[PDB]
């Protein structure tokens, strides 16, 4: 049982569009425990349709 | 995850000249001895290798140190050797060394000298850490164990054991350490702060993306943190009730829970905020009402130590990991019999999947026999005092 | 001198409608159970009805007392008696009533109802005073123990049974309650001050009286009347001048009279309690770890416009070493010395009247320490009962000590506190062989 | 069987004061201690005082001159003698 899984299980329903969601949750999950203040935003300014998002997941 | 073995030299009673070292079986290490044998001690030293935390009362003065006046010696070093396995089944071996340093006019000096963490693999062994603040971040990490709970749950002290019965503030102070609470409360307020700092900052599609994006992000670790409390407590209470009913002999108290309380802030801009107030609860009959200033110390124990189970077992990834030290304090006959059956069901229950790690420590000959034979442990350790009067560590097998 | 009985209503898992009665032995009084049976609350009732006193933590939601909602009523009352008898040994009856009341809200408000002390000689009772403040400092003085030390140590709270293992701090105000060392600070400030006060005084009537000397010579030389009243005021001044000098001799005296004897006291009874602590040690503690455990004290003095500051500390020795116990010690070694520090501390410091109670002596010893408890228990029964001056209390549950304890002494009883159909507590005494 | 108070008077004994009955100043300071009133002891020494004051006005001229601390002296230890009744 997790937090983060909660936290994925919040995106089933709606993706959030143009960030892909599981990077963001272990970002989140980097960010909170490897504590780089910088990262989850940089990684959105690198981030820069729906096809393109997918692409993200993917990647990933 | 397992700990394989411990090694301990120059601490509280045992000697600084010839080290000490104790093997830990699989699924219950069983470790008995005298009055001041020795044994809590090594729960203490177990406890320092995992956290970097020394037990309560004893941070200055060398208290925990062997003492330098028996010996001779100006200075003592204690050293901590723990070789355990990654949650992976990767070999790692964490050391601790610490200098008690004498001066004069007789005041003393306490130094954390080094501390490393290595890794067992093929024939060879990699340094991942040399400093203190990483060790203890990783070896919880890598054990997939919280830090905080191995403190609290897995470890407690024989005199912090009672720590689920404190007051109120305190009480509250433990289950926030925890949930980890302050952190997430942190990390949503950081998010925020950066949607707005990007909000004014302002590709026009990207935008409008973001702020999709962020807001649902925020609302998840939200949604998400008082969903993990809801469930966790739940789990835990269920764990809780069904304990003390198969252990609690005597008809006075039906069940046993623990009552989470809500303050609640309402935010469209920060979503929700939420703090936390915990009470341990009776319930006989139809009545519940508050344990602290109304249970009996038998009582106290007991409650005690079913939270702690349950706690570790909702909690901690799933690896049997605890350590009790004597656990029938304060327990009459029919309640000692009882917990080691409950305790000895636990096993078996927990056993199939293969990693459990019990240590119970004891001086108690009826708790010490319903556990002793029947349970697959083919050996277990006395702690002596040697002539030097040096705690050592014995091993006998039950066989003979 | 000793206690006779105590009567219990409405208390902690005590019914609010029918009382239940102890009637305490002489030496010996043993009370067995099953966890949460409600043994140690006997012990409370007894350290309530002699200093007025809750348990900690038991001080809000009247945790104390029975609750409300259990029974069907709304407001519970609770009666504690203790009968008693003094040093001179007339009896007397301290009763405590306490209502809990709930309230049309989540919170509930408790309160203390009117106690009676009362003396029973002849066929009468009289009331000695229905004054609550006043029942406090009487019960002390009938009985002839300090109130602070029958606090501490007499009817030790099991909850706080460890504290002379406590931080320093902690320590030292239990010492400086027991030893009264403030109130004693306070006394000696006192006199200091109609010391200084004197002292002016006297230097004003001194230059009078000197004034008064000129006019009483002035008057020789002429000679009526005005003569007279001349030489009366010189009289009147030079007493009073020399009245002061000797008081301020006085003062001053019974200034270092009171520091002296204090200091003293303090010094002489640390000594025959340390000797006690080591005969116990010595006979009680198996295991090699310690030869013997001391208490060790250290007094500062501060300077103002005079003060003795105490500090205390525990220690180990074995094979010559000075060892602080705090940190430093075992589980069973704190239970068994703590044990031993209040067996020793009433000893010495309580009015030789053997009370002493024990609430489950065996917490964390092993089998040896526990057959070695009992032993020396059973040891200061043989020696104290021909005397008559031993009333001591058990609390347990284990089968061992209770084997060690029971039979040999002359208790031909000892009490069973069990819960009855309706999850009471009742108290039953069994009747042994 | 030893106690502050009666440490007190051992010392006082051994020091002997002149013009303070010692019993009375040794019941005033563990009045003060016991029944825990301040102005206990206050009280005790101005009686004292008043009583001393009183006998030596009533006392004779050539007494007077003569000595003055022996007839303090002889006025507490009947203030002793009194207590002791
Ligand atoms: N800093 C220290 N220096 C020297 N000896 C110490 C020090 N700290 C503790 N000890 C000794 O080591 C013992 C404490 O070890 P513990 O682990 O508490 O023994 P124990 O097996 O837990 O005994 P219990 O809990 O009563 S069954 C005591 O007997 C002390 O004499
Ligand atoms: N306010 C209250 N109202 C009703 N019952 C209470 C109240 N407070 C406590 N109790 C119960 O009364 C009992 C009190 O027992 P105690 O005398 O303190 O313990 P005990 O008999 O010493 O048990 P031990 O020490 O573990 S052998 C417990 O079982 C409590 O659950
Ligand atoms: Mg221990
Ligand atoms: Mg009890």
């Amino acid at each position: 049982i997790s937090v983060d899984a909660l936290v994925q299980e919040f995106f089933a329903q709606q993706s959030l569009k143009i960030l892909p969601q599981a990077p963001f949750g272990d970002a989140v999950n980097q960010f909170v425990s490897k504590d780089d203040k910088h990262a989850v935003e940089m990684f959105v300014m690198d981030s820069l349709i729906e096809d393109f998002r997918k692409v993200m997941e993917k990647n990933f | 995850s397992k700990i394989e073995k411990l090694s301990i030299l120059g601490v509280r009673s045992f000697g600084p000249h010839h080290p000490e070292t104790i093997a830990f079986n699989t699924p219950l290490t069983l470790i008995v001895g005298y009055n001041g044998s020795g044994k809590t001690t090594v729960i203490e030293c177990l406890k320092y290798a995992t956290t970097g935390e020394l037990p309560p009362n004893s941070t200055r003065n060398g208290a925990f140190i062997h003492d330098p006046d028996l010996v001779g010696e100006k200075e003592v070093r204690a050293q901590v050797k723990l070789s355990f396995r990654s949650t992976i089944g990767e070999s790692y071996v964490v050391t601790r060394n610490i200098q008690l340093l004498v001066q004069r006019n007789n005041k003393r000096t306490q130094k954390t000298l080094e501390g490393s963490l290595l890794l067992r693999n093929n024939g060879e062994r990699t340094v991942i850490s040399t400093r203190v603040a990483e060790l203890d971040k990783l070896v919880s990490e890598k054990l997939g164990v919280p830090p905080a709970i191995l403190d609290a749950v897995i470890f407690c002290h024989q005199d912090d054991s009672l720590w689920p019965m404190s007051e109120p503030a305190a009480l509250k102070k433990r289950f926030d350490e925890i949930f980890e609470a302050q952190k997430y409360t942190k990390v949503i307020e950081n998010i925020r702060l950066l949607k707005k700092k990007k909000g004014d900052e302002l590709k026009v599609e990207t935008t409008k993306a973001a702020i999709e994006d962020l807001g649902r992000g925020m609302a998840a670790v939200d949604h998400a943190i008082m969903q993990y409390h809801s469930k966790m407590m739940e789990q835990i209470n269920r764990t809780i009730a069904e304990l003390w009913q198969s252990t609690y002999q005597g008809t006075d108290i039906d069940t046993i829970q623990i009552r989470s309380d809500v303050e609640s802030t309402t935010s469209s801009d920060s979503g929700t905020r939420r703090n936390y107030n915990y009470r341990v609860s009776m319930v006989k009959g139809d009545t519940e009402m508050d344990m602290r200033g109304r249970c009996s110390a038998g009582q106290k124990v007991l409650a005690s130590i079913i939270i702690r189970l349950a706690l570790a077992e909702s909690f901690c990834a799933n690896c049997g990991l605890i350590a009790l030290d004597e656990p029938t304090t304060n327990l009459d006959s029919d309640n000692i019999r009882s917990l080691a059956e409950s305790l000895h069901g636990i096993i078996k229950a927990r056993q199939a999947q293969g990693n459990l790690q019990l240590i119970v420590i004891t001086h108690d000959e009826e708790f010490l026999k319903y556990m002793q034979c029947s349970d697959f442990c083919d050996d277990f350790y006395r702690v002596k005092r040697d002539e030097k009067q040096n705690s050592v560590i014995v091993r006998e097998s039950i066989t003979r």
